[PDB]
């Protein structure tokens, strides 16, 4: 294993003897982390890096039906932890009985507004978080009743109402702005066929703007680069088919220098801790990249890999952020959530696969019955569910008024 | 009026000031999904918010529910939302709703909706003469808060505080040099009130940088600000710099000073320099250390840049 061996013990902090906040902190987890990873050599058995896919579909299945209190504080968030779990078992490759599935869309319908999109719960204000959950929950299912739960008609009423006159939309009447917002309107509008001539007036060039002298793209103009945010600029770019609007060679600097050296994982921001949620994120950067570069004609691309560490990022999940009684996470210790199994998963899947025109390079760590559906690095669901869903929605006209 | 928390606390059924009302309770639909086994007195006060909310009772007592739903779910957006209408049609006073939320935040630092509360309130006000103190406060206990930096840009942008940050950027990159929310703190009041244009400043920027990387070499930061402030007018445009980062090769060596090192030569290849040809040379075989020895990491970037450095 590429982090089981004596050389990558070389890629621990060098703190410089200046420590600060950052060094001890980032230390700590370092330590944590070889700990999992000498697992190994103190017990005497040979590494077997496994997904506990069993342990993870019974965690999956179960919140699926129900949630402890522990869960009153994501009760706006409904429609997201359908999808996470919806996503999960997506990838898990794993069933959606047609009597679930219908209740999911029995349940959607009640969380979304008369006035268009997606509440958190049912008798929610409308916000585009829950809306681009929602809509990708709807497509993971994929069939004329979850389909047709959507109302495209009250969508563009609705993402109407949050647009801006410098071209960033709210996130709810009322609400905040900051890049999710663009990127949640474009997936759900571009999916469902609704996309206007002056929907997206001059949101490329605001999502621009928050890319910063870092190469990264912050929450608003102005802001740190960050993981999350990067990954819903580039991929609205993508989407409005802009990715050109921003300098993809310092982005491209910036994402790849997101990965830990030595935890192999990937931080959200320059100087902070590895995250598995960031595994997808920020690794889902690349295959973004990759089209991007390409259909720039680029060359010097490879026709088998990503811009990052595959092996790493694979033995970084699997040993590092898997959960014993399921269910995935942060780092070593961190607390189980539907959240972080969601793209925790999402990111190894990143990581065992490529592709390239007509090329597939998997790369699929341990056990081969490790490897996952794959998932579409814009919309993050299976691309046959994209590619199924566009195409339905596309019979449509886009609500023309 | 009576905290959730008090040891006489009692629920609002229970509650003799609100039986006029009856609780509207969740309707998650005959079959659930993602169903939340809430507590009876979370439950409780809910079923109440969905009947106030309901009858769009823009009432006193009102208010003083959404206090505890909030406390209940202070994710919850739509109980901020009415609360926010019920500021404006009971005519609160602001002020005092201030220092709510400003205990609110101290509590979930990291909550979208409490922030946005704030800065809706600091704009009906039209004051912003807390914010820096607050923001500060917050900054004290967790010096990356993303919330706390955008809310602070705005207050500066909004209000035209730039004066003293530039002050304040310097004493917390005093406290942790590594802290990439100040290096970009720091970049975002340069670059909105002198700019990187000007001589002096362009000359005391990178100065300053050069020494917190020959004193902290494998701080990232002052490495991704260095190369941010010169890299937009061709590294290549300083010949001093390939020299003085080169004699940091065995004093203060890191993957950074090699990568600099590449960045710098794709620039002099860029705009065509004599002895390009070893000049790609060297810089080549910087691409085979990083990729193969000093930062294998990124060997997918690394060898990337080796190909796209014999085509351009
Ligand atoms: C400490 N931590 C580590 N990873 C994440 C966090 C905290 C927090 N996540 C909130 C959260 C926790 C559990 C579940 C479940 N099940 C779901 C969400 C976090 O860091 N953020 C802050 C900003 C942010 C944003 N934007 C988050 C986010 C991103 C995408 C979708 C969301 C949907 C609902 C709530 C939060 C998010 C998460
Ligand atoms: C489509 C989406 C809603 C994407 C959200 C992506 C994110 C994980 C965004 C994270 C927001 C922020 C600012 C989080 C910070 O509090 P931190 O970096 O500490 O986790
Ligand atoms: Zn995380």
């Amino acid at each position: 294993l590429y982090s089981l061996r004596p050389e990558h013990a070389r890629e621990r902090l060098q703190d410089d003897s200046v420590e600060t906040v950052t060094s001890i902190e980032q230390a700590k987890v370092e330590e944590k982390i070889q700990e999992v990873f000498s697992s190994y050599k103190f017990n005497h058995l040979v590494p077997r890096l496994v997904l506990q896919r069993e342990k993870h579909f019974h965690y999956l299945k179960r919140g699926l039906r129900q949630l402890t209190d522990a869960y009153e504080c994501l009760d706006a968030s409904r429609p997201w932890l359908c999808y996470w779990i919806l996503h999960s078992l997506e990838l898990l490759d794993e069933p959606i009985p047609q009597i679930v599935a219908t209740d999911v869309c029995q349940f959607l319908e009640l969380c979304q507004s008369p006035d268009g999109g997606f509440g958190g719960g049912p008798g929610q204000y409308p916000h585009l978080a829950p809306t681009y959950a929602a809509v990708n929950a709807l497509c993971i299912i994929g069939t004329e009743e979850a389909y047709n739960v959507i109302n495209r008609e009250k969508l563009l009423q609705y993402l109407y109402s949050l647009k801006q006159p410098d071209g960033s939309f709210l996130m709810h009447v009322g609400g905040e702005v900051d890049v999710r917002s663009a990127y949640c309107a474009a997936s759900v509008a571009s999916l469902t066929n609704i996309i206007t001539p002056d929907l997206f007036e001059g949101t490329a060039e605001w999502i621009a703007r928050c890319q910063n002298w870092e190469g990264g793209i912050g929450g608003v103009p102005g802001m740190e680069a960050h993981g999350g945010y990067t990954f819903c600029g580039l991929a609205a770019l993508v989407i409005l088919k802009k990715e050109r609007s921003l300098n993809l060679k310092s982005l491209l600097q910036w994402v790849t220098s997101r990965q830990m050296r030595f935890e192999g994982g990937f931080q959200g921001r320059c100087n902070k801790l590895v995250d598995g949620c960031y595994s997808f994120w920020q690794a889902g950067l690349l295959p973004l990249l990759h089209r991007a570069l390409h259909a720039q004609g680029d060359p010097a691309l490879s026709m088998s890999h990503w811009m990052f560490h595959q092996q790493a990022l694979q033995e970084y999940i699997l040993m590092c952020c898997q959960c014993p009684a399921g269910g995935l996470l942060d780092k070593p210790g961190k607390s189980r959530d539907f959240y972080h199994t969601c793209y925790c998963l999402s990111g190894l899947s990143i990581a065992q696969h490529f592709g390239s025109g007509a090329m597939l390079h998997d790369v699929v760590m341990g056990v081969p019955e490790n490897v996952l559906q794959p998932t579409h690095p814009v919309y993050n669901i299976g691309p046959d569910k994209v590619i199924q869903a566009t195409t339905h929605f596309l019979q449509k006209p886009v609500p023309g008024f | 009026f009576l905290s959730l928390d008090s040891p006489t606390y009692v629920l609002y059924r229970d509650r003799a000031e609100w039986a006029d009302i009856d609780p509207v309770p969740q309707n998650d639909g005959p079959s659930p999904v993602v169903q939340i086994i809430y507590s009876e007195k979370f439950r409780d006060v809910y079923d109440y918010f969905r009947a106030v909310l309901q009858r769009d009772e823009r009432s006193e007592r009102a208010f003083k529910l959404t206090r505890d739903a909030i406390e209940l779910n202070a994710a919850n957006y739509t109980v901020w939302h009415f609360r926010r209408v019920l500021l404006r049609s009971l005519q609160k006073d602001l002020q005092e709703e201030m220092n709510y939320i400003t205990a609110i935040i101290e509590e979930q630092p990291k909550n979208y909706q409490v922030w946005h509360h704030r800065r809706v309130l600091v704009e009906w006000l039209k004051d912003p003469s807390q914010e820096l103190e607050f923001i500060a406060d917050i900054l004290n206990q967790d010096a990356k808060n993303y919330h706390a930096w955008q809310h602070r840009q705005w207050v500066i942008q909004e209000f035209r505080l730039w004066d003293n940050e530039l002050q304040y950027v310097d004493q917390l990159l005093k406290e942790d040099v590594r802290n990439n929310s100040v290096w970009n703190q720091r970049h975002f009041v340069i670059s909105n009130t002198t700019g990187y244009s000007d001589r002096a400043v362009l000359e005391r920027e990178v100065q300053y940088t050069l020494e917190m990387i020959k004193l902290v070499p494998h701080n990232e930061s002052a490495w991704n600000y260095l190369k941010g402030i010169l890299q937009d007018r061709g590294l290549s445009r300083y010949p001093n710099l390939l020299n003085q980062l080169l004699d940091l090769q065995p004093s203060h060596s890191s993957p950074y000073l090699i990568a600099f090192l590449v960045d710098i030569y794709e620039d002099m290849l860029e705009n065509q320099c004599d002895n390009k040809e070893d000049i790609l040379n060297k810089a080549l075989e910087l691409c085979e250390i990083l990729a193969k020895e000093k930062d294998t990491i990124r060997k997918e970037y690394w060898r990337y840049i080796g190909r796209s450095l014999q085509s351009k």
